[PDB]
RNA sequence: GGUUGCGGCCAUAUCUAGCAGAAAGCACCGUUCCCCGUUCGAUCAACCGUAGUUAAGCUGCUAAGAGCAAUACCGAGUAGUGUAGUGGGAGACCAUACGCGAAACUAUUGUGCUGCAAUCU
RNA sequence: CCUAAGGGGGACUCAUGGAGAACAGAAAUCUCCAGUAGAACAAAAGGGUAAAAGUCCCCUUGAUUUUGAUUUUCAGUGUGAAUACAAACCAUGAAAGUGUGGCCUAUCGAUCCUUUAGUCCCUCGGAAUUUGAGGCUAGAGGUGCCAGAAAAGUUACCACAGGGAUAACUGGCUUGUGGCAGUCAAGCGUUCAUAGCGACAUUGCUUUUUGAUUCUUCGAUGUCGGCUCUUCCUAUCAUACCGAAGCAGAAUUCGGUAAGCGUUGGAUUGUUCACCCACUAAUAGGGAACGUGAGCUGGGUUUAGACCGUCGUGAGACAGGUUAGUUU
RNA sequence: UUGCUUAAUUGAACGUGGACAAUUGAAUGAAGAGCUUUUAGUGGGCCAUUUUUGGUAAGCAGAACUGGCGAUGCGGGAUGA
RNA sequence: GGCGAAAGACUAAUCGAACCAUCUAGUAGCUGGUUCCUGCCGAAGUUUCCCUCAGGAUAGCAGAAGCUCGUAUCAGUUUUAU
RNA sequence: GUCUAACGUCUAUGCGAGUGUUUGGGUGUAAAACCCGUACGCGUAAUGAAAGUGAACGAAGGUGGGGGCCCAUUAGGGUGCACCAUCGACCGAUCCUGAUGUGUUCGGAUGGAUUUGAGUAAGAGCAUAGCUGUUGGGACCCGAAAGAUGGUGAACUAUGCCUG
């Protein structure tokens, strides 16, 4: 529960970007029975940021509808555009922490087509939790 | 328990302020005076009608008492008190242990 | 009848190590403890004076007082919903310097040495530690190492 | 559903207005609500917060406290600001010439300030000669000197004041306050 | 009659609503329990140190 | 019965106290009637003053040494010094105290 | 490098059985007036360094030595275990998923290192 | 429990084994070697201890004084116990050191009162002296239900507040116990394990036993048994059809399908149970709130009267015997 | 600096003055952190997974950690804390 | 208290202590009940002591009032070292 | 779940080292309103059982922070109230030392101490009111079995007597 809170995953179908090291890997390992995660493609990141991209401005969830919001909040980190933000996320950049924490956790819908017959078992065993790696793109396509 | 009749401990007398020789005696409680205020109050409360006015202890549990040594300084005559642990048997200046003797 | 004495349940905690009973090696008595030192606490069963309570066996704290044969160590103990500051007087037989200082104090020196070198060279150096990162790409040569094919083995009984 | 990491619907816990219904205190809040909202001067935001405080949160400032604050190095001609009552001190041997802006002045305080060549002005008069609180010095009275604070945090070995109606040898001095009567805490 | 004897159930829930708070650290710890002989002399060393700094600034 | 950090009280209300409650609703009525009685006394003896002349005496005890107040009557020595007999003095508006 | 005195770590140093040991050191060794201690100058005390000896102590080497120490395509990713499922099985228990992961066993290697002072073929 | 079994110092090394020495042997005393502790350390156990903490010897009183800080139990209150220091005064040792009781973990006690020690200090209040009394600090006298009232029974003549937070019916879980049934087959059965049995083991079923529990009911579900009457179960006593035999017949035994159909009259007992007599095809076993009391009866049990025995000083008790006792 | 400590000019503790500047020395998060006063109800609990004790066992009795029911509706388990 | 050829029986339908009024609104850790709306927050059956075991006090959980400040330095989590 | 006596916290108000007119006196258009003052209560000094003694080394202390203010010019410096942590100083109690002197047993200068106080360290209180909480009261409402005091009954009934 604490691990999911520190990942800002405090509701169902909430999505967040995590840079893989060891600390964050052991975090995700602790939350593994409750999350589905994987390796996102560039188009998935673009679609996420374009449709459901929100910024934390004065602790408020603000739609990313204009590049001025991004500049006003991330120009000291050399982010001046929505494409700068997408690039900084995709090719994990020197300012990944600030850019991903500026991004409000994505609030996705349920999959169009449903989940598997039983969610709460590992992706390897025919369930949905754990690492599905490239099938995270199909799952996000269902849910975003 | 065997305790010698003499002992050299610190003397609290203002004259001594040092270890001097002391005489060991078993402390004996003094006679209860009739004019102590608590005994004076007790006699007045018991008088008249009303029966027994103060509690009488019954539920005895201890089988020993704490022995107190009365140490009198031979130099300045200042007395001191030392309580010992609970012992069932206590002699003052008894025969010292003889180790090695036969049965 | 319940039993809850001072050293209850310390049968193995306060035992000497196997083939390590007896006299104390004298480096224990030659170490010097200063106020502010970080020390591990491990009760020695053969010295009963200045011995810690079983709670402090295995705890680490700060020296606050130095006496003839003992040091005072400050420990923070959980009592309900907060910490209480505990001040334990321990003879030096139950105390050892904490090895966590020497790693961080060396990293401070290494960061200072690296920074002045980059300053000397007029360049920059990054001193923050990093967690282990996912490994990069690589090419596996197969000269002398052509892949060997394995299969799951059949079941056998060996008794 | 949400896994709440903090309590929901929690008020800030700070006064945003005086509890008092004095219309003239509202006017002072009227003036410094405008000033704090528009000057970027940290002094005006502090004054607005201090105008909300309760009586025990604005302890009286003796005319001796102002004298000691004016005795700081380089503060002799500063304007003393007291959000509260300024009381007199008959233990002073002398008082300087000073300008003091306060909610209230006692009769002795006003007499003493004006006797020594000073001014005793209100907080609205302050806002015109110092709309940003320039060259001012805010003085606060002792909060922990209140009698009720003597009994706060009472306990064993705490050294606080017992809540007691009578004082004397027969009132809470025997057992627990004396080693001859059992223990002492 | 016979009742429940003991249980620590729900006790960690109660300790973690508002507690489990680490103690605050301060620059100067209290010298309570420090050796009296050191404390007696440490008083004289600090008093003399203040005098030397006072004279140096008075110069 | 005992709870919290509060002062320990001594509220002496264990007898039938409610049968002996005297409320002075008649404070104003007694004030008015006292004024009327005072007017009656004045009109009874006018122009003779309503107050007897009282002496001035030191208050007893170490706490009221400093204060001085009205006594009860002039001593026999004091009346002797001004040549007034006590029997006559009581009839000319002077108070006498044989005890002081 | 050897040896002695004082050591640190406290068996890679211990234990058993053989063999060797230049120089110096150490040792055994000689004596009982004296200080001293004993049933016993055996231990302890003192004296001589004079009469003798490396026999022993000590040191080094030898041993498919015992023990100890270290290492591992040894056993074994086994036992165990944290986490998961509206998995299997009547049950006892078991399998699987994401992780952590022994001990015994087997083989090999090693058998004190070192600080201060003094001294020596 | 201990003036040492406390404290200091010194010297030595225990349990045990082997090999030897007059009486002397399994065990007396002496000698050597081996001997990591396999002993001893007051006592329960655990830990700790080998030029020692063990054994022996010498000297001692630190088992002393003033009080603070700290650890455990903890509310971070008390008590008990313990730890490291500060200031004294000492013991011991050449000394460094060690010693603030017992190698460590248990071995204990508030207010009120009394008593003793200390300070010889304060007060007895109109002022003094001396007695007496009262204060301050530290001990002791004790609360073992050990944070600490001052305390005998009986009620079958009984009362009240409550409780299904809790027993005495039914019911519910369980099935040890009770009852019933299997399997493996060493043996029994003149030969022959299984016609019929069947030990040592082992798997089950049942809820007509008794336990275990205390979920329901204490502003009340009428607690035994019988009589009357209905229905249900089958683990079938009889009757039907069949298979098997160590079935010649007759008789008998085992089994299959089977609850359609019946399963009695009496002496004694309140009985359920039992036991006898007798008839019968047979006189099976059970359930239905241990069916069935606004169906009865009221013999038993279990109010109040009374007798006896045993018990009690007694009032009274008996799950012992006896007699009389409102069934809406 | 000291009256503590050292044979000491040795140390102990607290200091004056100077150097090391935002990668000021891991990650992730942070509707901000810290502090105070006062007072309610409660002080019968129970259940599930796992660890686990007594018992032949129990819808039995007793512990450990967590999550729940109690205090909670909603969809599913027909029905059911 | 009476009275009892004795049953704790009779003493005005009242008897193992009559009836009447008062003390008396006797006390009760035990029953029962406890009267309008909406909004926000939101528990405990656990610690210690108690002739304590159906009750209290105490700590904890909860509410309310706020106060000093404004990223300061916090966390029912991970990494690295020990 | 009330009212009252006495209280804790918090809040509002008046005045403020003081505060409170209401016991009482004056006055009145008469229980009102208006006015008056001595005392007294609380506060302004604590500590000790008491006899008693009784709060500045210093800018009413030092150190690290500290909002605000001043000088600057990222940064930096100065000043820093409240408050926090820490080390000190002063007053009382306890213990130690014991000067000139003296009703020769008094006095207690001076210098100290891991001791101790509900203290000082440029006052903060007093009064009125409100909610909430406490205690005594019938005490949120209704409820015992009991106890006591003083009276009324032998028209029923038990027993004696007298007369039928
Ligand atoms: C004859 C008899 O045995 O009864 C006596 C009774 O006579 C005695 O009464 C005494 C009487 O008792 C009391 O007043 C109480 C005082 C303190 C309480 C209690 C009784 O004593 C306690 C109990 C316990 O210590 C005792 O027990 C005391 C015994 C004692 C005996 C004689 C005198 C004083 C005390 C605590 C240590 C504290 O002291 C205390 C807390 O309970 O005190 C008077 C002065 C005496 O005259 C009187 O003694 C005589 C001679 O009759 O009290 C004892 C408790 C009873 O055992
Ligand atoms: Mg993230
Ligand atoms: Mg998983
Ligand atoms: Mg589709
Ligand atoms: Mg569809
Ligand atoms: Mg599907
Ligand atoms: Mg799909
Ligand atoms: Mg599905
Ligand atoms: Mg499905
Ligand atoms: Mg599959
Ligand atoms: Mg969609
Ligand atoms: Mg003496
Ligand atoms: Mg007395
Ligand atoms: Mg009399
Ligand atoms: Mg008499
Ligand atoms: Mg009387
Ligand atoms: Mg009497
Ligand atoms: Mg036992
Ligand atoms: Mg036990
Ligand atoms: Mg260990
Ligand atoms: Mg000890
Ligand atoms: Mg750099
Ligand atoms: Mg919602
Ligand atoms: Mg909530
Ligand atoms: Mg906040
Ligand atoms: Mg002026
Ligand atoms: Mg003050
Ligand atoms: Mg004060
Ligand atoms: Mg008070
Ligand atoms: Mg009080
Ligand atoms: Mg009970
Ligand atoms: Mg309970
Ligand atoms: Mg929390
Ligand atoms: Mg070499
Ligand atoms: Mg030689
Ligand atoms: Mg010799
Ligand atoms: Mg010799
Ligand atoms: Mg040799
Ligand atoms: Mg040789
Ligand atoms: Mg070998
Ligand atoms: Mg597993
Ligand atoms: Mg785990
Ligand atoms: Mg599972
Ligand atoms: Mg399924
Ligand atoms: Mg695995
Ligand atoms: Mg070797
Ligand atoms: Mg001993
Ligand atoms: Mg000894
Ligand atoms: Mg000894
Ligand atoms: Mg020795
Ligand atoms: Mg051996
Ligand atoms: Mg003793
Ligand atoms: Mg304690
Ligand atoms: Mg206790
Ligand atoms: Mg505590
Ligand atoms: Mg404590
Ligand atoms: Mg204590
Ligand atoms: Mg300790
Ligand atoms: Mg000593
Ligand atoms: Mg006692
Ligand atoms: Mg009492
Ligand atoms: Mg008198
Ligand atoms: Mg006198
Ligand atoms: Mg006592
Ligand atoms: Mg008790
Ligand atoms: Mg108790
Ligand atoms: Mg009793
Ligand atoms: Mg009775
Ligand atoms: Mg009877
Ligand atoms: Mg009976
Ligand atoms: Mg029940
Ligand atoms: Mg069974
Ligand atoms: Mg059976
Ligand atoms: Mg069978
Ligand atoms: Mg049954
Ligand atoms: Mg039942
Ligand atoms: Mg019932
Ligand atoms: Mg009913
Ligand atoms: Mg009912
Ligand atoms: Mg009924
Ligand atoms: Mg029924
Ligand atoms: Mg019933
Ligand atoms: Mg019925
Ligand atoms: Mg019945
Ligand atoms: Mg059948
Ligand atoms: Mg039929
Ligand atoms: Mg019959
Ligand atoms: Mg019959
Ligand atoms: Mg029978
Ligand atoms: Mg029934
Ligand atoms: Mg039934
Ligand atoms: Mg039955
Ligand atoms: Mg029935
Ligand atoms: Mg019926
Ligand atoms: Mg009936
Ligand atoms: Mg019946
Ligand atoms: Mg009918
Ligand atoms: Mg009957
Ligand atoms: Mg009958
Ligand atoms: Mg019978
Ligand atoms: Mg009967
Ligand atoms: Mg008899
Ligand atoms: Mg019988
Ligand atoms: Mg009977
Ligand atoms: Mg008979
Ligand atoms: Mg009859
Ligand atoms: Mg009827
Ligand atoms: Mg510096
Ligand atoms: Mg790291
Ligand atoms: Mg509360
Ligand atoms: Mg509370
Ligand atoms: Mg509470
Ligand atoms: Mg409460
Ligand atoms: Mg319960
Ligand atoms: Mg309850
Ligand atoms: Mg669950
Ligand atoms: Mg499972
Ligand atoms: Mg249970
Ligand atoms: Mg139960
Ligand atoms: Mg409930
Ligand atoms: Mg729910
Ligand atoms: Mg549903
Ligand atoms: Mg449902
Ligand atoms: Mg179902
Ligand atoms: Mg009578
Ligand atoms: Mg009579
Ligand atoms: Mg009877
Ligand atoms: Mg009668
Ligand atoms: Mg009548
Ligand atoms: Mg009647
Ligand atoms: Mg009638
Ligand atoms: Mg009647
Ligand atoms: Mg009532
Ligand atoms: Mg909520
Ligand atoms: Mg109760
Ligand atoms: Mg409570
Ligand atoms: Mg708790
Ligand atoms: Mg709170
Ligand atoms: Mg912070
Ligand atoms: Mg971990
Ligand atoms: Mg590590
Ligand atoms: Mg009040
Ligand atoms: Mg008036
Ligand atoms: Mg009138
Ligand atoms: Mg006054
Ligand atoms: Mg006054
Ligand atoms: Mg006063
Ligand atoms: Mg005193
Ligand atoms: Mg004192
Ligand atoms: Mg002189
Ligand atoms: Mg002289
Ligand atoms: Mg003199
Ligand atoms: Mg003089
Ligand atoms: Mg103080
Ligand atoms: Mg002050
Ligand atoms: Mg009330
Ligand atoms: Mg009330
Ligand atoms: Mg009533
Ligand atoms: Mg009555
Ligand atoms: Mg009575
Ligand atoms: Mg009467
Ligand atoms: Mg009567
Ligand atoms: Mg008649
Ligand atoms: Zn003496």
């Amino acid at each position: 529960r604490k691990v999911l809170q520190l990942l800002r995953l405090t509701q169902i179908n909430a999505g967040v970007f995590v840079r893989l090291t060891k600390a964050t890997s052991e975090l995700i390992k602790l939350a593994e029975p409750y999350v589905a995660y994987g390796y996102p493609s560039l188009s998935t990141i673009r679609q996420l940021v374009y449709k459901r991209g929100f910024g934390k401005v004065n602790k408020q969830r603000i739609a990313l509808s204009d590049n001025a919001i991004i500049e006003a909040n991330l120009g000291k980190f050399n982010i001046l555009s929505i494409e700068d933000l997408i690039h900084e996320i995709y090719t994990v950049g020197p300012n990944f922490k600030q850019v991903s924490n500026f991004l409000w956790p994505f609030k996705l819908s349920n999959p169009n087509g449903g989940f598997r017959a039983r969610k709460f078992q590992h992706f390897i065993q025919g369930g949905d939790t754990g690492n599905r790696e490239q099938f995270i793109n199909a799952l996000v396509k269902q849910m975003n | 328990v065997n305790v010698p009749k003499t002992r050299k401990t610190y003397c609290k007398g203002k004259e001594c302020r040092k270890h001097t020789q002391h005489k060991v005696t078993q402390y004996k409680a003094g006679k209860a005076s009739l004019f102590a205020q608590g005994k004076r109050r007790y006699d007045r409360k018991q008088s008249g009608y009303g029966g027994q006015t103060k509690q009488i202890f019954h539920k005895k549990a201890k089988t020993t008492k704490k022995v107190v040594l009365r140490l009198e300084c031979v130099v300045c005559k200042t007395k001191a008190q030392l309580p010992l642990k609970r012992c069932k048997h206590f002699e003052l200046g008894g025969d010292k242990k003889q180790k090695g003797q036969a049965l | 009848g319940k039993s809850r004495g001072y050293r209850s349940g310390t049968r193995y905690a306060f035992q000497r190590d196997f083939k390590k009973h007896g006299a104390i090696p004298l480096s224990t008595y030659l170490k010097v403890y200063k106020v502010g030192d970080i020390v591990d606490i491990k009760a020695n069963g053969s010295i009963q004076k200045g011995m810690p309570h079983k709670y402090y066996h295995g705890k680490t704290g700060i020296v606050y007082n130095v006496t003839k044969s003992s040091v005072g160590v400050i420990i923070n103990k959980v009592v309900g919903n907060r910490y209480i500051e505990k001040r334990v007087n321990l003879r030096v037989e139950h105390v050892k310097h904490s090895a966590c200082r020497q790693e961080f104090l060396n990293r401070v020196k290494s960061n200072a040495a690296k920074k002045r070198e980059a300053k000397a060279n007029g360049e920059t150096v990054y001193l923050k530690r990093q967690a282990a990162k996912p490994r990069g790409s690589r090419i596996i040569s197969t000269e002398g190492n052509i892949p060997q094919t394995l299969a799951p083995v059949a079941y056998e009984t060996f008794i | 559903g949400r896994d709440h990491t903090s309590k929901q619907h929690v008020r800030s816990g700070h006064r945003t207005a005086p509890k008092s219904d004095n219309v003239y205190l509202q006017l002072l809040v009227k003036l410094y609500s405008f000033l704090a909202r528009r000057t970027d001067a940290p002094f005006n935001k502090v004054i607005l917060k201090s105008l909300f405080l309760s009586k025990i949160n604005r302890p009286p400032v003796s005319v001796s406290r102002i004298s000691r604050a004016l005795k700081q190095k380089g503060a002799a001609e500063k304007t003393i600001v007291v959000v509260g009552t300024v009381t007199d001190d008959n233990r002073l041997l002398e008082f300087p010439k000073a300008t003091i802006a306060a909610l209230r002045f006692t009769a002795g305080a006003k007499d003493r300030i004006l006797k020594n060549g000073g001014e005793a002005i209100t907080l609205d008069q302050l806002a015109l000669r110092a709309p940003k609180g320039q060259n001012t010095l805010i003085v606060r009275g002792p909060r922990n000197s209140r009698e009720a604070v003597r009994h706060f945090g009472f306990g064993p070995h705490k050294g606080k004041a017992p809540r007691i109606l009578s004082k004397g040898r027969k009132f809470e001095r025997a057992r627990g306050r004396r080693r001859s009567r059992g223990f002492k805490v | 009659a016979k009742s429940k004897n003991h249980t620590a159930h729900n006790q960690t829930r109660k300790a973690h609503r508002n507690g489990i708070k680490k103690p605050k650290t301060y620059k100067y710890p209290s010298l309570k329990g420090v050796d009296a002989k050191f404390k007696r002399n440490h008083r004289y060393a600090l008093h003399g140190t203040a005098k030397a700094l006072a004279k140096a600034r008075a110069e | 019965a005992i709870s919290k950090n509060l002062p320990l009280l001594n509220n002496h209300f264990r007898k039938h106290w409610q049968e002996r409650v005297r409320v002075h609703f008649d404070q104003a009525g007694k004030k008015a009637s006292r004024r009327q009685s005072r007017l009656r006394k004045a009109a009874k003896i006018a122009p003779r003053p309503i107050d007897a002349l009282r002496p001035v005496v030191r208050a007893p005890t170490v706490k009221y040494n400093r204060k001085v107040r009205a006594g009860r009557g002039f001593t026999l020595a004091e009346l002797k010094a001004v040549g007034i007999a006590p029997k006559y003095a009581r009839t000319i508006g002077i108070s006498v105290d044989h005890r002081r």
